[PDB]
């Protein structure tokens, strides 16, 4: 179906009303007064705008921000050079290179991701078959220089062992959705 | 004595205003920066070449209008004269024959611009 | 306990109606009486 | 009554002036200029902290590269940098401008604004979330507090 | 003492047009449900400082392209004409009385446009050019009726001055008898600053900043603050034509309190105006103030011609 939006305009029927209404429009500027009511009516509302950085926005456990490598609680690392989270990375920004640890475990020893290339569509998490690499919450990780936007497997696993205690809630939550 | 006082006063606000605005500040300048401005591009030409006017019309007419409202300006002065009548007739001829020439404007598409 | 398919659905019953035409509402004098108003200010500063 | 103390006390003050009052420039590339938006709107409001969209550089303080930068435009925006006044600082502002990106390896982008201009601050994500942009801001203007430039000055 | 008193009348000026500034910024907020500057100080009363200091802390501009002469001119004269607007308004006693007062006023007002003139033209950029030849539409377009709204009015007054005005609205406001006049002549003052919807000498949607583009921290604020100067002179010239504060010889505090209450409330008018719509089309300002205001204006100098013959309420000459 379809509707006219300004083909309303039928033939012309004029009275003395109608037409001092409509002077009356053009003379005391009627539906301007109107949008300045509208804003008047704003300035008296509660304002949007939250006190950051005290209060924050809101967010859901699915937010993919800053990267993070995860640990068994034991302690071993996740990761098993599997190397799905590098071949799907759509940006090409991971980058990994295994070698037999000393016990002979499956591990990596280069685990590089340029920040400065990942697009954060979480592509990597939700290949990781061991729930390895995630993509945190974090977003307040600016800098203030571009190497520092270089991560290699220290850093991932620092903030791994920084944010493991949000990280794992965010999952138990969404865990079930996956 | 106190016009002339008050007003080179703001003269010379505005001029302090301005030595400290030009060697208060560190400068680094190089052509690149004491170019024009073009939205990020050069610019093709100067703007010193002729930008054509489509209310040429309308401000001559302006000019004349201009002094319709100094002959106007006298009322204030004229309405304390014994002869009323004389003032009263002047002043609605004068009004009604400038409204006239606007009209013809109007309608002759003066007001309206080249384009 | 046991466990059913749980699932973001609707409630039973639907949801509410929704609004969704225009609504700008009508209001303002006559027009015969913002005149009026007008021409007894200008009459009575007049005097 | 020292003059270092002096000085000291009037780099704060340069500095309280210059954070206080950061004019950025309407220069919005792509998608992250939303965010840029955003950034501007009710729930994040830039003129809470003073900062206040001018659209001439010779007006602006800082500017956002907020998206991508492809061969064609790095020349406007080095000009328009260079036609900013120093004081002037830049913030990069998503993966794009940082190191090209999800278009890292095309044959029409720069791998990276900081090789056309200078970057203080790198704001990462693909959008920055309008609170990340905010927070980056705010490091700019803690950077800013750190200049110590009058102390240089008298140092010499 | 002189001096003193214009200190007194100088110094206040400026702290208000900082802080109309800091109020227009913190209203605009609060119509779009945000805000405004809380941040810099107690509810913001640093940012205008903050801003000043900043903006004369900057590098400015010494371009090519520019003729320096007028490049530095035009700011100068810009504010010292919005402080120089000040000095005959009765508030209720003004620091010189002219007899021709309304004329200086029309006269210093139309000279202000030479600023941005010479500032577009120098700046030798086409942005600045575009936003110089809209001020000269501008003009062309409202200076016209100006005048004649303000003899039509003053026909009643029986003189140019502005403190004859005070004795004829002892009794009564003129919004009474000319408030056809008085909306015209808002909008009129809304152009004349070049404030919105008539915000086109310096449009940004469609030239970045016309005839400021150019022009960096100083200079640029002092264009800014002669503005927002031109503003409140504005306003204040609204409330003692048209709205008559109270006179008491004995009591002009009182006059001076309300012209204060009476210049806020139209102030923050403009800046509720400026939330509230668009912006015009530089032709259609031309052809609102051509075609509706003149002819109604024409008419209404007439009838005001008349009135006092008709009514025998022809003015005195002091
Ligand atoms: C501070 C509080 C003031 C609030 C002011 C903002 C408007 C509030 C919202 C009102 C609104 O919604 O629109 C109402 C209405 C909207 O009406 P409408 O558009 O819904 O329909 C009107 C119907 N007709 C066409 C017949 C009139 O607009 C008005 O009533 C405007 C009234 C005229 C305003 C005159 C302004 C000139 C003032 C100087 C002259 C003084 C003499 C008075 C002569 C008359
Ligand atoms: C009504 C308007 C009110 C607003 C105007 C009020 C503004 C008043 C501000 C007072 C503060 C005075 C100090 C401001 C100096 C800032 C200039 C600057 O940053 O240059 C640094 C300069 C830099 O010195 P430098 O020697 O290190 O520079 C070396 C060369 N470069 C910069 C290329 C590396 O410091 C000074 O020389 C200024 C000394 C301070 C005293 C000046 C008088
Ligand atoms: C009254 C008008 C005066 C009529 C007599 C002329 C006296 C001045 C002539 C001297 C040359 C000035 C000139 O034209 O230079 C071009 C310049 C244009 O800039 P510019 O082309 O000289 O740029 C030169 C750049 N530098 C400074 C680096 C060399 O304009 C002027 O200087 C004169 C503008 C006229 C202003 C007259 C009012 C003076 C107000 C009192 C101060
Ligand atoms: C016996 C009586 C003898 C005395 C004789 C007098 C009798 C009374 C006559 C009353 C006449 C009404 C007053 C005249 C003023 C209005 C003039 C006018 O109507 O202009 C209308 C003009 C055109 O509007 P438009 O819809 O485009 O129509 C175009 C034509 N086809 O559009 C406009 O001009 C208005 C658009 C301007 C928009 C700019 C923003 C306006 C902001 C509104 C603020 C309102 C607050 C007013 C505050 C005043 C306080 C000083
Ligand atoms: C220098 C480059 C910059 C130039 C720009 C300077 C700013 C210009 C401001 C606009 C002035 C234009 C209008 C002309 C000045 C106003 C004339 C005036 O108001 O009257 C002069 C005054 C007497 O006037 P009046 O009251 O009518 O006479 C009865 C008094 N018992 O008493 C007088 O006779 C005093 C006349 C002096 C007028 C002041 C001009 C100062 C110029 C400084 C330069
Ligand atoms: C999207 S919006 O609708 O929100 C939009 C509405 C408009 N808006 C807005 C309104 C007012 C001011 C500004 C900040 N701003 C300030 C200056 C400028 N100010 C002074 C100055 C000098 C002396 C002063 O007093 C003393 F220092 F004491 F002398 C005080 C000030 N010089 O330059 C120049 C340019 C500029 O943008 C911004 C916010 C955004
Ligand atoms: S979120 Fe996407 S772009 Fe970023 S590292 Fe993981 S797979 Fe690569
Ligand atoms: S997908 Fe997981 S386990 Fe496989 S290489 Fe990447 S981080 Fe390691
Ligand atoms: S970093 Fe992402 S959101 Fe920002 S411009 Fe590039 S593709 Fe768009």
């Amino acid at each position: 179906t379809y509707k006219y939006v300004n083909k309303k305009e039928q033939e012309s029927e004029v009275d003395m009303k109608s037409a001092t209404d409509n002077a009356a429009r053009i003379l005391m500027w009627t539906e301007l007064i109107r949008g300045l009511g509208m804003t008047l009516s704003y300035l008296f509302r509660e304002p949007a705008t939250i006190n950051y950085p005290f209060e924050k926005g809101p967010l859901s456990p699915r937010f993919r921000g800053e990267h993070a490598l995860r640990r068994y609680p034991s302690g071993e690392e996740r990761c098993i050079a599997c190397k799905l989270c590098e071949a799907i990375c759509p940006a090409q920004a991971i980058t990994i290179e295994a070698e037999p640890r000393a016990d002979g475990s499956r591990r990596t020893t280069r685990y590089d991701i340029d920040m400065t290339k990942c697009i954060y569509c979480g592509f990597c998490q939700e290949a990781c078959p061991v729930d390895a690499i995630v993509e945190g919450p974090n977003f307040e990780f600016s800098t203030e220089t571009h190497e520092e936007l270089l991560y290699n497997k220290e850093k991932l696993l620092n903030n791994g062992d920084k944010w493991e205690a949000e990280i794992a809630a965010n999952i138990q939550a969404d865990y079930l959705y996956r | 004595m106190n016009l002339y006082t008050v007003i080179f006063i703001n003269i010379l606000l505005s001029l302090t205003l301005i030595l400290v605005a030009f060697w208060l500040p560190q400068m680094n300048l190089y052509s690149e920066k004491a170019n024009p401005y073009e939205c990020g591009f050069d610019p093709t030409s100067s703007a010193r070449l002729p930008f054509s006017m489509k209310f040429f019309l309308v401000a001559i007419t302006f000019l004349l209008f201009d002094l319709e409202i100094a002959l106007l300006l006298p009322l204030p002065w004229a309405i304390q004269t014994i002869k009323t009548s004389t003032m009263m007739i002047m002043a609605f001829i004068l009004v009604t024959i400038l409204s006239l020439g606007l009209a013809y404007e109007w309608t002759q598409k003066g007001l309206e611009w080249t384009e | 306990a046991a466990s059913k398919v749980k699932q973001d659905m609707p409630p039973p019953g639907g949801y509410g109606p929704i609004d969704y035409k225009r609504n700008l509402p009508r209001r303002g004098l006559s027009g015969y009486s913002m005149f009026a108003v007008g021409i007894g200010a200008l009459i009575f500063g007049y005097w | 009554s020292r003059a270092e103390y002096v000085v000291t006390k009037l780099d704060d003050l340069i500095n309280w002036a210059r954070r206080s009052s950061l004019w950025p420039m309407t220069f919005g590339l792509a998608c992250c200029a939303v965010e840029m938006m955003h950034m501007a709107a009710p729930r994040y409001d830039m003129d809470r902290f003073g900062v206040v969209f001018r659209a001439s550089p010779r007006q602006a303080d800082v500017m956002i590269v907020a998206g991508t930068l492809t061969n064609k435009m790095a020349p406007a925006l080095r000009k328009v940098y260079d036609q900013m006044p120093e004081p002037r600082y830049v913030v990069s502002m998503g993966s794009c401008a940082n190191g090209g990106g999800y278009y890292h390896y095309s044959y029409s982008v720069v791998r990276g604004c900081d090789r056309i201009v200078p970057v203080d601050i790198y704001v990462p994500g693909c959008p920055p979330t309008a609170e990340a942009l905010l927070y980056g801001i705010l490091q700019l203007q803690r950077k800013i507090k750190r200049e110590q430039k009058l102390k240089i000055w008298y140092r010499r | 003492m002189f001096f003193i008193n214009i200190l007194t009348l100088l110094v206040p000026i400026l702290i208000a047009m900082a802080f109309l500034t800091l109020v227009e910024r913190k209203i605009l907020g609060y119509m779009q449900l945000r805000k405004g500057p809380n941040i810099v100080g107690p509810y913001g009363i640093l940012q205008p400082f903050a801003d000043a200091m900043k903006l004369f802390m900057k590098e400015p501009m010494r371009p090519l392209t520019t003729s320096m002469s007028l490049f530095i001119i035009a700011p100068t004269l810009s504010l010292t004409l919005a402080l120089s607007l000040w000095v005959p308004l009765p508030m209720p006693h003004p620091l010189i009385n002219l007899n021709l007062g309304i004329l200086f006023i029309l006269a210093t007002s139309s000279l202000s446009v030479y600023s941005i003139l010479w500032s577009g033209w120098a700046s030798n950029s086409k942005y600045s050019l575009f936003g110089a030849l809209r001020a000269v539409a501008q003009t062309i377009s409202y200076e016209v009726t100006m005048a004649i709204i303000l003899l039509s009015v003053l026909l009643m007054n029986g003189s140019y001055s502005l403190q004859t005005l005070i004795t004829t609205q002892e009794h009564m406001w003129l919004l009474l008898p000319a408030w056809p006049m008085a909306m015209m002549w808002f909008i009129s003052t809304l152009a004349e600053t070049n404030r919105a919807p008539f915000d086109l000498t310096e449009g940004e949607s469609e030239l970045v900043s016309g005839f400021n583009v150019e022009y960096a921290a100083g200079p640029f604020a002092l264009f800014f603050m002669a503005e927002y100067t031109n503003i409140i002179l504005m306003n204040a010239l609204t409330t003692i034509i048209f709205l008559g504060p109270l006179y008491y010889i004995n009591l002009p505090e009182l006059y001076s309190t309300n012209f204060m209450m009476e210049a806020l409330l139209l102030s923050s008018t403009f800046l509720w105006i400026r939330a509230s719509y668009p912006r015009f089309r530089y032709d259609q300002l031309m052809h609102l103030l051509w075609k509706n205001f003149l002819p109604l204006t024409l008419a209404l100098c007439m009838w005001h011609i008349s009135l006092p013959i008709f009514t025998a309420g022809v003015p005195p000459y002091m």
